[PDB]
């Protein structure tokens, strides 16, 4: 919570007058002085509270945290290795990483639970189509 | 103007706050797998003694 | 003021608006957090045209982004300018319509459209005053050409009244994707031709050509693509969010170039378009940007507009010259071609005028003619439409989804018929 | 949101998965033991809520020592307990043991578990079938599977991934049988089938290679690379993408004909792979070479339908759209006449990956195409010869018989076939 | 101040006593002496003022053996030395003889001991008694006490964990006669029941601890298990918390109907249990799961009653009710009509714990649901068949003669048993 969300009705009510008699600017000086302050208006809420190629990202696993597991059945001799086993005994070397990984993230449509239909009672009002000065 | 922005200045605080409440959420998420580690590794050896 | 609403569907047309937004805020100075860092005050005068504000003080693109895989979106959220586009617009679905037009039209996107147009309803109830609407959309794709079109329908039935402007990207014979691209080509050029205000038609074939031969540029690719492309759908409607000399809208554009309710099909291109080490080699000025832009080999079509005679044409300027030698400059142009001219009506070219250049250039055009020279797109597609049709090739999905061969028959029918009447005034004379 | 279900089925189709799932884990970056050391695993893993990877597969046989093997290797703790499910008596290449005897009291246990696993699952795309088609477990097994899950799932896509025997090289002497049974058994229920004869393949090792002493594990690791260059557009991000359900779009002109060859390219050797510069055009046209096709077949001998290439690595969609030109441009390659567009060409990023130990050398662009042609009559025309020769004497026959099947039975797959043949030549006729 | 007093009686009982007292120690982190190392314990503990901690407990048995076991075990120190109670001579599964000859002599001490016990004790619930119905002294000695508490103290309620013989495993040869008699007399004053039949239990063991030679400490330590599942929300916060007289005010539709069949989810040994989420709707549908039931009934052959589930850990109302409209839609599970709404629903954060030595590996989330179903019609059916096949000629009856007991009791509980399974079919047609 701030201060400024604390002030209410009936202060506006008469309360000085925000400048001295003797400082009035002048017509010409006022009329060359509009852009300042329009700019002042609609910009002054974007500056303060307002405030290529693709690229690979890294490959998940790490060369030295390998850590092959050894097999639960323990092999006597080279001479029973079978055939079905040569699949994955030698671990990956630096010549075997993929030098680039193209991931894709799905982490932005794993949300949206439902889509939406207005269940909800028009409120459109009119705008009228020439000259807006005669609609009600 | 001045305190329209000091408004939208409270909206952006709130968004700060919602969002350490998302980091907070992980950090709860986190807490599955630092029990199942070693409680699963522990359970495992434990038929094998 | 007369602002107009964006809609784009399928992966193409995804693609087409993440360049087409990211050009518009660069032309307006926005940063992809949605705050300002321009230098002029007319940069933001009409920023209200294609932006919204939002609480905080920040645009947002009022942009409607539909697909039926979710893929496309995460991709483009991804992409640098992504956090602009509003979560709430995105509309997706999670099967996916397989190059499929009956699945994309009758089975899928019937139940889907139910979302997408509660929000453009909300959007475009929500601003001032409907200048009109705009789509991008590919027409080999059996998601986009029905879904899109559907919509197209959907919306002119509510507002008739409104413009509708369609830039449609067509299946060139030459560089051909997908087999299936001439059914569902015609199925949805039937659907367009009754519904769409303007339709613009970009082919990828004559974008590659373009770039292999004026750019001279070693590997082309989408991105590049999509950044002519985007320049060029800016430049339509410049005039509208700058003050020129001859201020110019879209609804000014469709009175001005169509002769008849069912001829609103253009081709475009734009100038000056140079190789970069050229650049400072060639001296920009009016007649070489009319030499440029009526040159043949400029046109984003792949036909030849030489072999028939244009209608009507048209030439958005940007930056600020001296009206009168645009004048005579479009004046000599038509008259040493009457032989390209229809001779029943005089001085058929529209010339305006918009005093802010693009940023880094001095001077730019953009083109638009409505000519005869289309028909050949049509009658190849026809072509290898009857040709695939004879032998009766994959119609048993569309048999098995609630179609049947009777609206393929009617849809060649008219296809035929419109490519008929628009050849009809190639050979009329007075 | 994208997940596809694979079937192995039969001693080739285990021996061909454990090659695949090997690739698809180094890939992935996921280790043997399933535990890693944003979300592109999805495709065909499941996240376990804490830790280790399980992957979307079912292992299915009925002699136990494949399935044992598999349950000791390294790869023991990737897997699920109870998805490996073997039985105890082995079909021995007979078509109606595995269709009539013993599979009708695994496969309610295979369908609970597919069940369970396409539970977990909420995109499912489809699913992948490889079975060996000269094993009567082979065949029987993914025979009924098919038949069941068509009736169970409806509309769901599966591809079959099938090893037709050579024309003259086969293991055993009674597999044109059961080969022709489960040919008409899957013709009304596979929405795409591959062919995958051993004989051409084995051409490619000795040439390509060099290796004059060429085994399995060559093969299946071939095989495991088609599948991974097929499968990486659901996986990986590329300037054009395609969905399984985007083949049958391009592949498929009528309901019957199903049956497609695939190829690969580049093959060479580390030793010779770097005196190249291995253009887009050349691997293309290699691909596009009648004797790098995959199956023993002759595509000089008949017309082309439709075919679909897709490139990995750095390939540029002018690279692409150039060679094409050319191949079309090209007199000896003809296709059918009221086709006038064919072509359906996908691009993805990433490179295809290399297997430490492994004989393919790592190349930066790959292309890997399934074509549908007229050609593929040949095959079957043999196959309906050999059948044939052994028919005409009953050899054999008693065998089958003695099982539940009846006698008539294989009448009507020889007339399906007969049908068939007939269709192929009548839709390769020009109007 | 909530407090509830549990009662062992029969083999049974004592065995499943041991059982579920080592789990609530180590549920509260007391060591077997009694001690706390260095305010939920006083539902089940009572404080000594200064150091341990007594159990509210009582052990009544005829048979000094497992009582000495008790006495010279581990937990020796734990009971309090005078409550204890062990006769001299045993039933010998004879029902007259814990009912008319033997029980009267201690049923004296157990009410005096049960006066002292319910004095300290200021806001009990009621009573939880443990008994094996296929005892004689079991079965005679329940009957007796229940008798006796029901004029004793009114209006206190009291739940029956009973044991009931299998459809065809049994190790006795007489229990049909001594299971009616109890029937019999507890119908009147049980006002709830459990079904805890072993056949179910074994099948459990089986087919998901992959256990092939279990014992009875397995049964027993699933027991137990199921009872702290069901008493953690007096002793635990909960985001919705049940009471034990929250149980029979959702559970009984009418008076004679309170006999309810368990079951509990997951079960999941350590081998596999990292391999899955144990998903909250995965849970609840083993928890429905037919095959799952500690009770051999069939569900799927009878309407629901009244399902009430608790459920332990981190669940979510969302997950649970989101789960259960998915189960309502399911077609397979049929409720009565004129029972809209039958699920009463608990919400408890204390997890599961693990008894170190023991088989089941504890969970983030765990289920306990109590089913009140018409199914239960077949165990009386199938166990009047056997009373009566036996009862034809009169076999056994002399020794319930001559022990007191009147020739006619038989037919009073067989009409009774009548009368029930009258009852059940009566309710379970619609309107
Ligand atoms: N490509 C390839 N084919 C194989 C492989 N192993 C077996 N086959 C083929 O499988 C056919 C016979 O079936 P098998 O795989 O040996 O065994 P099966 O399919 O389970 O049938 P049964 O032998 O009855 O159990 C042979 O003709 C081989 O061509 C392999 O590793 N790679
Ligand atoms: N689940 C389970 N049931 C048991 C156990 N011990 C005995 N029973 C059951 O008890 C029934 C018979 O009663 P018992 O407990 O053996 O003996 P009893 O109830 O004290 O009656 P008596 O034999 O006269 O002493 C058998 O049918 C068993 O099913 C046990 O440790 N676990
Ligand atoms: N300009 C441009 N065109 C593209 C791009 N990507 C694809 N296309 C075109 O889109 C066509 C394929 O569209 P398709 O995938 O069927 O659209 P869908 O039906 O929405 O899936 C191809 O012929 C391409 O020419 C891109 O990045 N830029
Ligand atoms: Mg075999
Ligand atoms: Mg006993």
């Amino acid at each position: 919570g701030c201060k400024a969300m604390y002030q209410t009705t009936n202060n506006d009510y008469g309360q000085p007058f925000l400048q001295d008699n003797k400082t009035v600017p002048t017509y010409n000086e006022l009329v060359e002085a509009q852009t300042e302050v329009t700019r002042a208006e609609k910009q002054l809420k974007n500056k303060t509270v307002a405030t290529n190629v693709i690229v690979p990202k890294k490959f998940p696993l790490k060369e030295d945290s390998y850590k092959a597991p050894e097999p639960g059945l323990k092999i006597g001799n080279p001479l029973y290795m079978t055939a079905n086993r040569e699949y994955g005994m030698l671990k990956p070397t630096a010549f075997e990483i993929p030098n680039r990984f193209y991931p894709k993230d799905n982490t932005y449509s794993k949300s949206f639970p439902g889509m939406h239909k207005f269940d909800g009672l028009n409120t459109n009002i009119t705008f009228s189509k020439v000259h807006r000065a005669l609609d009600e | 103007q001045t305190k329209k922005v000091e408004a939208e200045l409270e909206e952006n605080i709130l968004r700060k706050c919602e969002e350490e409440k998302r980091y907070e959420a992980e950090k709860e998420r986190i807490l599955n797998e630092q029990r199942m580690q070693g409680r699963f590794v522990l359970q495992q050896q434990m038929l094998e003694k | 003021m007369r602002e107009i609403v964006h809609i784009q569907g399928g992966q193409c047309g995804n693609q087409i608006g993440a360049k087409f937004w990211e050009v518009i805020s660069d032309e307006h100075g926005i940063d992809p957090t949605g705050t300002y860092h321009g230098d002029s005050d007319l940069q933001l005068e009409r920023i209200n045209v294609y932006y919204n504000e939002a609480t905080g003080g920040r645009y947002v693109p009022r942009a409607i982004l539909m697909d039926l895989e979710p893929g496309t979106m995460d991709s483009v959220r991804a992409g640098p300018f992504g956090q602009l586009f509003r979560p709430d617009n995105f509309v997706f679905g999670q099967t996916g319509a397989g190059n499929n037009w009956a699945k994309g039209h009758y089975t899928e996107g019937a139940e889907l459209i139910d979302s997408v147009l509660d929000v453009v309803r909300k959007e475009a109830e929500g601003c001032d005053c409907l200048q009109g609407f705009q789509i991008t959309h590919s027409l080999g794709g059996g998601t986009g050409s029905g879904m899109g079109t559907l919509l197209i329908s959907k919306v002119r039935e509510e507002y008739p009244d409104r413009i509708m402007e369609t830039f449609s990207v067509v299946p060139s014979p030459k560089v051909s994707d997908t087999v299936v691209e001439p059914y569902n080509a015609t199925l949805s050029v039937h659907q367009l031709v009754e519904n769409a205000d303007e339709c613009m038609v970009i082919d990828n074939e004559a974008l590659y050509d373009i770039c292999f031969r004026t750019l001279k540029l070693t590997t082309p690719t989408y991105g590049d693509l999509n950044h002519l492309v985007s320049a060029a759908m800016s430049g339509v409607t410049c005039c509208l969010r700058f003050p020129g000399q001859l201020n110019s809208d879209l609804r000014k554009l469709a009175v001005n170039l169509i002769p008849f309710p069912r001829l609103h099909f253009f081709m475009i291109g734009f100038a000056p378009l140079t190789s970069r080490g050229s650049q400072q080699y060639r001296a920009l000025t009016v007649p070489e940007l009319t030499q440029q832009m009526f040159d043949a080999k400029n046109m984003m079509c792949a036909a030849d507009p030489r072999h028939g005679r244009y209608l009507t044409a048209s030439a958005l300027f940007r930056g600020r010259m001296s009206t009168k030698e645009v004048d005579e400059q479009m004046l000599n142009v038509q008259n040493k071609n009457s032989s390209y001219f229809v001779e029943w009506i005089p001085n058929n070219i529209k010339s305006s005028i918009c005093d802010i250049p693009p940023k880094g250039l001095k001077m730019a055009v953009t083109f638009v003619g409505n000519s005869t020279a289309i028909q050949e797109m049509f009658k190849r597609v026809a072509e290898q439409f009857t040709a695939m049709f004879r032998r009766k090739a994959f119609l048993h999905w569309y048999t098995g989804e609630g179609m049947d061969e009777m609206e393929f028959t009617e849809a060649e029918s008219n296809m035929n018929d419109l490519v008929s009447e628009y050849q009809q005034y190639q050979d009329a004379t007075a | 949101m994208r997940e596809v279900i694979s079937i192995h089925v039969g001693q080739g189709g285990i021996q061909v998965g454990n090659a695949c799932w090997e690739l698809f884990c180094l890939e992935h970056g996921i280790q043997p033991d399933g535990q890693m050391p944003d979300d592109a695993f999805n495709t065909f893993f499941s996240e376990t809520g804490a830790g280790k990877h399980v992957p979307r597969a079912v292992f299915l046989d009925l002699e136990p020592t494949v399935i044992d093997e598999v349950r000791t290797g390294t790869y023991r703790q990737l897997f699920h307990p109870e998805q490996l499910i073997s039985g105890k008596e082995d079909a021995a290449n007979n078509f109606a043991r595995g269709h009539y005897t013993i599979g009708k009291e695994i496969v309610d246990l295979c369908l609970d578990r597919i069940r369970k696993l396409a539970d977990n699952c909420t995109g499912l795309q489809g699913f992948l079938v490889f079975n060996s088609v000269g094993g009567g477990t082979g065949s029987g097994l993914g025979s009924l599977l098919l038949e069941r899950l068509s009736v169970d799932y409806g509309k769901k896509s599966k591809l079959g991934f099938t090893i037709y025997p050579s024309p003259q090289v086969s293991t055993a002497v009674v597999e044109p049988y059961n080969s022709i049974l489960s040919t008409h058994s899957l013709l009304e229920h596979t929405d795409v089938a591959v062919m995958l004869d051993n004989e051409a393949i084995y051409d490619i090792c000795r040439r390509n290679l060099d290796i004059e002493r060429p085994t399995y594990t060559n093969l299946n690791r071939l095989i495991a690379q088609v599948i991974s260059s097929l499968t990486a557009s659901l996986r990986f991000d590329g300037a054009l993408n395609v969905d399984i359900t985007e083949f049958q779009t391009n592949l498929v002109p009528y309901p019957r004909i199903h049956f497609m060859l695939s190829s690969y390219a580049p093959i060479i050797s580390a030793e010779k792979a770097y005196h190249e510069q291995l253009s887009v055009a050349e691997i293309t046209n290699s691909a596009f070479e009648p004797a790098n096709m995959m199956a023993k077949c002759d595509p000089r001998h008949g017309k082309y339908m439709a075919c679909s290439m897709m490139y990995r690595g750095d390939v540029v969609p002018k690279d692409v759209n150039a060679s094409i030109a050319t191949i079309k441009t090209k007199r000896t390659i003809q296709f059918v006449d009221w086709c006038p567009t064919g072509f359906k060409v996908g691009i993805n990023y990433q490179p295809p990956t290399v297997v430490p130990g492994g004989d393919l050398a790592k190349v930066m662009r790959a292309v890997c195409m399934i074509s549908n042609s007229t050609a593929i009559a040949e095959v079957f025309s043999r196959l309906d010869h050999k059948f044939d020769l052994m028919y005409a004497k009953r050899a054999f026959v008693h065998w089958y018989v003695g099982e539940g099947m009846e006698e008539g039975e294989f009448s009507e797959a020889r007339e399906d076939l007969a049908a068939l043949e007939k269709d192929y030549e009548e839709v390769g006729i020009e109007t």
